[PDB]
DNA sequence: GCATCCGTGAGTCCAGG
DNA sequence: TATAATGGGAGCTGTCACGGATGC
């Protein structure tokens, strides 16, 4: 279908966690031993999607003839790591958080 | 409006 | 302060600090409170310090032999007059510890920069805008990509389909994978010998028909 | 040839030297040769004697200081990518206060950069010179308050980073203000802190007429000094416990306290000045005996009432005078930082005092370098002030040590600068160059340093000035400050002199910058030159007086950017200057003592001098410079030459037997030439390449690393897969180019492989390799190749390695190889040429020796320059310098004409005649007679006014040659040019900004990361930015579908670029784009903002602009 | 047309005991002026040996038949004791100004 | 989060305010369920929203926020959308573009008015992919990529 | 009704370093 | 893990001009 209007409205908290693939819980960027992304952390492949394509985080599953299965082991979806430039996460505060925008 | 001298004053309440 | 931590966050931690001494402290003991709360309190400060102040986080006895190697070639430079090799630090550090590691054990430590850190006076410079993306490919790969591809076929179809489909199965051009010469046997409806045999024949007259026309070999790189 | 030179000014005084602004400022600063105990309370020995002692319990005091040598000479540094640097270690000794244990040791800070001797620094193996800044003066300023006209806003100014600016107002009220770290309060509050009571404050201000009444607030005075205090601290801290000794401890902190505050000893001088009163300390108050004792603040509210009610002997202060704006050097920028590294050090001296052992600790444990060290390294790398030196020519560098920037750290920002900041005030006269300046952004920011300007001890330029008692012109030469010389009526250095008396009986001066004409009792000074008035830049403009000022200005400006040319020529016209600029700025070699030369060759000078010793000069050749300029040096005398002290040894590079060598001299026509010479381009003479003029060497640094890595070692081979020994033709068995290869873009410079990173084979791979049966190797070439249009030949090879001696480099680099590849530049179309008058232009036209419009005895002219730009940029300068030219080219000399003091068309005239003498009876003794295009051309001269008709052509041809005119025949069809032509010799540049140098064009390369748009830049093979306003080019056009392929398949569009790709290589005609990646990046930004981005159709139902991607 | 000396691998040389850098040198032997009296003559080496204190010129070429140098004063270097020089160089007929950057002989 | 060239990392300052979100916001929970006093928790939550402010609009109330041993303020969402430089004005109302070129202008007085004069070698490359076709078109190469290889060196150009 | 304080904006492209 | 220790430190100084929301 063709584009024709463009729309910006509030986002509901189920809306963003309608978004977001999973909760980041820990502030851990990628460990540094290996330089491979930590679970739960803000560039975890179980959440934002593989780092390469049709490739598993662990390797059971590097073909494309697996397409949106799930690793058991490792819990990363198999499909084009292009994904990892479009996949919201989220991250569940405790206390409620105004935002400055609209107070500002 | 400074973080660190609120907390200073909340503190020196107790 | 000035240690990788926001005085609020330092405070924060010195907090909890609080909250382990008081719920583990004996009056009985006759020691004032702020002797005992102080431990727990550098205690619990310094272990945030070591495990949040990294982007990349390094585990807790990790960041120790880091900071222990940092004062180690401090003082070495301070007897020195100068900065000390990897080898004077493999010495005063002691046994067990060669040049190769303290090398390693720096480069481990190595913290990331930013992005957004400037180059120029003017705001026109980042340091992002010098970094390629080695990851999407390039238009003359995807290219080279599709090619290949188009080439592969056409040589594929001089093969009777019977061989160009026992090699498409056992290399994985379709599917994604690559099969057994049992697999191919069974769908085939031939012996793992025939089907190995049609495969040789075919790879065969793959080899001769591209000693002719020679269309693939600018692939090989 | 002679050098004859014009002029009668009789300059008593030489150019003082042209870099000690640099090199006095760091020998100041450092004190490296005075014994210590003999160093004053200056520099970083000052630093010290702040941030010492520190206390608290113990006490650790300074002792003294001292550097060592370095660790590394000049070059070495240079090579290896280190820093000229000397250690520096201080003595110090900690003092338990009650045990009395004395512990003294010797703590090695780390390392200070040493000044090279021509005034610059290596930083980090590269040439970098500290500008000098220019910011207000400390002290005390009135200036009128732009609201109130009648009232007046007296301001206390500090050092910067040495106390807050203080306001006073007298407001609308009558109550006097005083705002500090943006605080309004009454000032009557602090006079009473101070122990003013209302007796001493009604006597002192009572002589007006009410100014005293709004400082009177029974209130304050009802209460004593601490009572004012904790007022004063409560109005200052609001939320703060107003504890009495923390009250003391901020207040004293603010104002009394030398550590934290400090005006200038130049701030505490005029402030003495200002107020009429005398300074103990350079604070504002002192606490002496237990409170609070005024110094300044009493004055300051004297002199603003005074001036607010009109007592005479009270003004206003003008703020960009040269009287109140002053200079701070290199010495005190370093030690400002030196100061600030210090007290971080002393910051952690007292955090580790608190803590650990207090009976085992020595100065060893107690110092931390490390701060120190951070703040100098990050000064002398990353400071606005630290630039990297201009090595383009030896006066590029010259220049470049004399600038003057407002802008840096504690001075202004962009735009925070107005116009007052940059208008060339009257008291620039003879200190700031009012022509060399920035055209531009930094336009009146950036400046020089006027020639005989030097700074002072307390950072004011002062200038020179001949005194004059009854008209007789002593040779007492006094240098003064704005503020000084604006008491003296001080006359221009043009009055005529018989002998030592002013000779006119009106004379030419200045009273106040203003221009007034006077008596010869009336004259006290007078100027020592006009060479004083300019920058060395524009002094090397001769006839200057005929130029507009805004063409003068590029002049000077490109002159900095001359590339030194294989053989280069000081100018036929020079201006007194082109010599002392080749001395001081250290490019050529000089003789040290009178004395014979004993060995002379293209590496080396050994001198035997009347010492009878052997002195050795080795010389600089074939280094590379900060821009890739050649600089070189080469032998200038003979075995057994018998040389004089200072004597030239060596020319340097553009350097001619010790002249300023920025340029050629060429045999210019100013003359239209079919639209080749259209808008400022040039023509020249292809015999320019053949006798190779305008023709530089250059060598460009290419640099590799091989490094360890988790998939294996990067190594540096010839071993490189997939390649033929056509390829590896010039490589030596490590890898490396061999020394003297040609190379051309894309041969390897150096042959490294890396391991492959984990590659899972593609199917049609792994089909690929079983059909031709070859195993893929495990690396892959990564070797440093050359790069789109570069090229030449290779003269150097550094190889560094870890494992062998002297090396380590920085952590997990196995190797390090830097190839020098060099190339010697003929000139090309596209390359920029100017002269010093302001002249510019690119090289449109290489026409053949046949084509040139050439003279009568058949010499070809060099260059065609269009008349066309002269009128319009009134720089008549270049037309007057090609006289003089054609005089010195046919009489075969050269001229030297003083700026304001210089040749005269008169002059100019003598010489033009004997040179058509010489031109002309040549020809009529060879045995030729008038020619008869010349009659055709002489004809048409005489409708033109230009000859007296009826005279003989050689009267005639005399006539036109004086006005500086030939006659031309058209090199294409012998015919002569319709009329009469100037002709003459030129000094013209080639300027650093070549075509070679410019030239790019990609079809698709490497893109951004968020984005996926190109990279920016040449170096990147970036794309090129289609701005906003070329968007609405494009719009205004409606080339809808060439502004969407800007905005989609060339840039963003992944998919589709991909396919553009294909559909080209293919023949088929581009798809239809879509989305641009970059509008996904707004999307997805925009979401991380909680704000739903929603693509609609008319439908207003959704619209999946990530196909699914986004969506579970 | 072309340079050969030995101990110089490029034109950014200097050969010690020489005074001259190679690209002096070269400016130098540009002009030199090589009469060939022979019309079926096309291409010429001259050979040059020279060294100790010398300043050299353009006589001390060993002389061929069919060639004569037309200006045999032309300086070329000047030599310091055991400062030595064996250049080679080529020398063609031809027509106009062909760069080096295009006949590189 | 990108290893350069050298192996040391580049990364983004959303990635330092995102972690100051992570740890403020883990803080909390674990005081809330340890049951901290009021003042603490009354402390970290005040803490958290200049934190989640911070990300989306640094500087925007009161102090900026700074990666330590630096004075400059960090990229927030805020200042990559808004500005000069932010996303708008610098990625889609205008873009860095491929096929294109820049050099020097000399003036050509023998064009016509609807001339210009290129080099070869920005043409070479301006026209590539063309060139690369062409090139396969008559003989000069087997295919496309032949005719690439072939042009990425110089002097095997004929 | 006026000052008063707030935030927001302030030309394009190109090179280096 | 146990002498006892109990409220931080910078600030940063020379734009200019509007519009539009907030106090006597
Ligand atoms: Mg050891
Ligand atoms: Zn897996």
């Amino acid at each position: 279908k063709e584009v024709r209007k463009v729309r910006i409205a509030l986002a509901s908290p189920e809306k963003i966690r309608s978004w977001s693939y999973g909760e980041v819980e820990k502030p851990e960027t990628i460990n540094y031993r290996t330089l491979k992304p930590e679970r739960d952390g803000l560039f975890d492949e179980r959440i934002f999607g593989p780092i390469k394509d049709y490739e598993c985080a662990c390797g059971k599953y590097k073909r494309q003839r697996f397409e949106g299965k799930v690793c058991e082991r490792c819990g990363v979806e198999v499909t084009k790591s292009i994904v990892r430039r479009y996949r919201m996460g989220h991250i569940e505060l405790a206390t409620p958080a105004a935002h400055i925008w609209f107070v500002k | 409006s400074d973080p660190v001298r609120q907390y200073l004053h909340e503190i020196g309440q107790v | 302060t000035g240690r990788g931590l926001s005085f609020l966050d330092l405070i924060q931690e010195g907090n909890q600090g609080l909250i382990r001494a008081v719920e583990k402290f004996e009056y009985k003991r006759r020691f004032k409170f702020s002797t005992y709360a102080t431990w727990w309190i550098r205690q619990a400060i310094n272990r945030a310090i070591a495990d949040q102040a990294r982007t990349i986080r390094i585990p807790v006895h990790m960041v120790e032999t880091i900071n222990k190697l940092s004062r180690t070639a401090r003082q070495l430079q301070q007897e020195l007059g100068r900065e000390p090799t990897y080898e004077e630090i493999a010495e005063a550090m002691g046994p067990g510890w060669d040049a190769k590691r303290v090398e390693e054990t720096l480069k481990i430590a190595q913290e990331p920069v930013s992005l957004e850190t400037p180059i120029g006076d003017e705001k026109d410079s980042f340091y992002g805008d010098f970094i390629p993306d080695e990851h999407l490919p390039s238009p003359v790969d995807a290219a080279t990509q599709s090619l290949l591809s188009e080439e592969l076929e056409k040589a594929l179809s001089k093969l009777s389909e019977r061989e160009a489909m026992v090699l498409k199965l056992r290399k994985g051009l379709i599917d994604g994978r690559e099969h057994t010469l049992e697999e191919v046997g069974a769908f085939f409806g031939v012996t793992r010998e025939r089907i190995r045999q049609i495969e040789n024949k075919a790879l065969r007259k793959l080899k001769y028909h591209e000693s002719r026309t020679r269309k693939l070999r600018d692939f090989l790189d | 040839m002679e050098i004859k030179r014009f002029g009668r000014i009789r300059e008593v005084i030489p150019l003082p030297p042209l870099t000690e602004i640099q090199v006095e400022s760091y020998r100041r600063a450092l004190q490296a040769d005075v014994p210590p105990e003999k160093r004053e309370n200056v520099g970083i020995q000052a630093a010290f004697r702040e941030t010492f002692p520190i206390e608290e319990g113990l006490v650790l005091d300074f002792l003294e200081y001292r550097l060592g040598e370095p660790p590394f000479p000049q070059d070495e540094c240079r090579e290896k990518d280190l820093t000229y640097q000397a250690p520096l270690y201080a003595r110090l000794q900690l003092i338990h206060k009650d045990t009395g244990l004395i512990k003294e040791d010797e703590v090695f800070l780390g390392h200070i950069p040493l000044m090279t001797e021509d005034g610059s620094f290596i930083i980090n193996g590269a040439d970098r010179v500290i500008v000098s800044q220019i910011h207000r003066s400390p002290g005390v300023y009135f200036t009128p308050d732009p609201a109130r006209p009648g009232r007046y806003i007296a301001s206390i100014i500090p050092l910067p980073k040495r106390g807050p600016w203080i306001d006073l107002e007298v407001e609308p009220n009558g109550v006097v203000s005083m705002k500090v770290n943006k605080r309004k309060f009454p000032l009557v509050l602090l006079l009473r802190v101070l122990g003013y009571d209302q007796e001493t404050l009604a006597r002192e201000l009572g002589a007006y007429g009410e100014l005293v009444q709004g400082l009177m607030d029974e209130s304050v005075f009802a209460m004593r000094p601490e009572e004012a205090l904790i007022r004063l601290f409560t109005l200052l801290r609001p939320g703060d416990p107003p504890k009495r000794d923390k009250a003391v401890a901020y207040v004293y902190g603010l104002i009394a306290d030398p550590r934290r505050y400090d005006l200038g000893e130049a701030g505490r001088y005029k402030a003495e000045e200002k107020l009429g009163i005398r300074l103990s300390g350079r604070t504002l108050a002192r606490f002496e005996d237990g409170e609070f004792k005024d110094e300044v603040f009493l004055p300051t509210l004297r002199y603003l009432f005074a001036l607010t009610a009109g007592v005479p002997g009270h003004e206003v202060d003008d703020i960009d005078h040269l009287g109140n704006r002053r200079i701070r050097t290199v010495g005190e920028l370093m030690t400002d930082q030196f100061r600030v590294g210090l007290a971080r050090l002393a910051r952690g001296v007292r955090e580790r005092m608190l803590m650990g052992s207090e009976d085992s600790l020595t100065p060893a444990k107690l110092v931390n370098s490390r701060p120190l060290e951070a703040a100098i390294r990050e000064f002398f790398s990353r400071s606005q002030l630290s630039q990297f030196k201009d090595e383009t020519n030896p006066l590029s560098s010259l220049r470049h040590k004399r600038r003057i920037s407002a802008l840096g750290p504690g001075g202004l920002t962009r735009e925070r600068a107005g116009f007052d900041v940059r208008d060339v005030h009257r008291t620039h006269y003879g200190r700031i160059c009012p022509v060399e300046t920035p055209e531009g952004a930094n336009i009146g920011l950036i400046t020089s340093l006027a020639a005989y300007a030097r700074v002072d001890e307390l950072g004011f330029i002062r200038t020179p000035y001949r005194r004059v008692v009854g008209g007789v012109v002593t040779d007492e030469v006094v240098y003064m400050t704005a503020t000084e010389e604006d008491r003296y009526t001080i006359a221009q250095a043009n009055t005529p002199l018989e002998g030592n008396r002013i000779a006119a009986e009106r004379v030419v001066a200045r009273r106040k910058g203003e221009p007034v004409i006077v008596s010869p009792e009336e004259v006290e000074f007078m100027d020592v030159s006009p060479k004083q008035v300019f920058s060395v830049n524009t002094n090397l403009i001769p006839f200057l007086e005929h130029d507009d000022a805004n063409r003068a200005l590029m002049g000077s400006n490109m002159q900095t950017q001359a590339v030194p040319l294989i053989r280069a020529q000081a100018p036929v016209v020079m201006t007194g200057l082109e010599e002392r600029v080749v001395r001081d700025s250290l490019a050529a070699l000089y003789a040290e003592e009178d004395g014979e030369v004993a060995k002379v060759d293209g590496n080396r000078i050994v001198v035997r001098y009347e010492d009878g010793r052997l002195v050795e000069y080795p010389l600089r050749r074939f280094y590379r410079s900060n821009q890739g300029t050649a600089l070189d040096q080469r032998p200038r005398v003979v075995v057994g030459q018998r040389v004089r002290k200072g004597d030239l040894l060596a020319d340097g590079p553009a350097s001619e037997n010790g002249f300023l060598a920025l340029g050629q001299n060429v045999l210019v026509a100013i003359m239209p030439f079919d639209g080749y010479n259209f808008e400022d381009a040039i023509v020249i003479s292809e015999e320019l390449l053949k006798r190779d003029f305008y023709t530089s060497i250059h060598i460009e640094r290419y640099e590799i690393e091989a490094r360890d890595t988790k998939l294996g070692p990067e190594r540096i081979t010839r071993d490189i897969p997939h390649l033929s020994e056509a390829a590896l033709r010039d490589l030596d068995e490590e890898g490396v180019v061999r020394i003297g290869a040609e190379v051309k873009p894309g041969d390897i410079l150096v042959g490294r492989t890396s391991f492959k990173g984990e590659s899972e084979p593609t199917p049609e791979e792994r089909l690929l390799r079983s059909i031709f049966g070859e195993k893929a190797r495990d690396v892959k070439d990564t070797s440093l190749r050359v790069p789109p249009g570069e090229g030449g030949i290779v003269v150097r090879t550094v190889r560094l390695r870890r494992g062998d001696p002297g090396v380590e480099l920085k952590p997990g680099v196995r190797e390090v190889v830097r190839v020098y590849v060099a190339q010697k530049r003929k000139l090309q179309v596209g390359d920029k040429l100017a002269n010093r008058h302001g002249n510019k232009g690119v090289v449109a036209k290489i026409l053949p020796v046949e084509d040139m419009p050439h003279l009568p005895d058949g010499t070809p002219v060099d260059v065609i320059l269009n008349p066309l730009g002269v009128p319009s940029r009134m720089n008549l300068g270049q037309i007057l310098e090609t006289h003089l030219g054609l005089a010195g080219y046919f009489l075969g000399q050269r001229y030297i004409s003083p700026i304001f003091d210089g040749a005269k068309e008169p002059e100019i005239k003598e010489l033009l005649a004997q040179a058509f003498e010489v031109y002309f009876g040549k020809r009529k003794g060879e045995g030729f007679g008038v020619d008869k295009r010349e009659v055709e051309v002489l004809r048409r001269a005489e409708k033109l006014g230009l000859v007296t008709p009826g005279k003989t052509p050689e009267e005639q041809l005399k006539e036109l040659f004086l006005q500086g005119k030939v006659v031309l025949y058209d090199g294409r069809t012998g015919e002569p040019i319709e009329g009469p032509i100037v002709v003459g010799q030129m000094f013209i540049m080639k300027l650093y900004h070549m075509v070679e140098d410019k030239m790019h064009a990609r079809s698709t390369g490497p893109y951004s990361l968020i984005t996926q748009q190109p990279l920016g830049g040449k170096a990147q093979f970036g794309g090129q930015r289609f701005g906003e306003m070329e968007v609405w080019a494009l719009e205004a056009y409606g080339a809808a579908h060439t502004l969407q392929e800007m905005l989609t398949l060339k840039s963003d569009d992944i998919e589709g670029r991909n396919a553009a790709y294909e559909a080209i290589i293919k023949g088929e005609d581009v798809p239809e784009p879509s989305v641009p990646e970059s509008f996904r990046v707004l999307v997805k930004e925009l979401q991380a903002l909680a704000l739903d981005v929603q693509t609609l159709d008319e439908k207003d139902n959704p619209v999946d602009i990530f196909e699914g991607l986004a969506s579970k | 047309t072309s340079v050969y000396i030995e101990d110089v691998l490029h034109e950014f040389s200097t050969i010690p005991g020489v005074k001259e850098d190679v690209v002096e040198i070269i400016l130098n032997l540009k002009e030199l002026v090589v009469r060939f009296l022979n019309p079926s003559l096309q291409t010429v080496t001259l050979l040059l040996k020279a060294e100790g204190p010398k300043e050299v010129k353009a006589r001390d070429f060993l002389p061929v038949a069919d060639v004569e140098i037309m200006n045999p004063d032309l300086h070329i270097a000047t030599l310091e004791e055991g400062g030595r020089l064996n250049m080679e160089v080529r020398v063609d007929r031809g027509v106009g100004y062909v760069p080096a950057e295009k006949h590189g002989i | 989060m990108v290893q350069v060239d050298g192996g040391r990392f580049a990364t983004s300052d959303l990635n330092d305010l995102y972690r100051r979100l992570i740890n403020r916001n883990n803080r909390l929970k674990k005081l809330l369920a340890q049951g901290a006093p009021e003042i603490i928790i009354r402390n970290e939550k005040r803490m958290l929203q200049e934190a989640v402010d911070a990300l989306l609009d640094n500087g925007r109330r009161g102090a900026p926020v700074t990666n330590p041993g630096s004075d400059r303020p960090l990229r927030s969402l805020t200042d990559i959308l808004s500005g000069k430089q932010g996303r708008f004005r610098q990625n889609l109302l205008g873009k860095r573009v491929d096929y294109s070129g820049r050099s020097v202008i000399v003036v050509g007085p023998q064009l016509k008015l609807h001339q210009c004069g290129l080099p070869k070698r920005m043409a070479l490359e301006l026209f590539k992919p063309f060139l690369l076709k062409k090139m396969e078109e008559k003989g000069i190469a087997p295919n496309v990529k032949a005719a690439r290889r072939m042009l990425e060196r110089q002097r095997d150009i004929k």
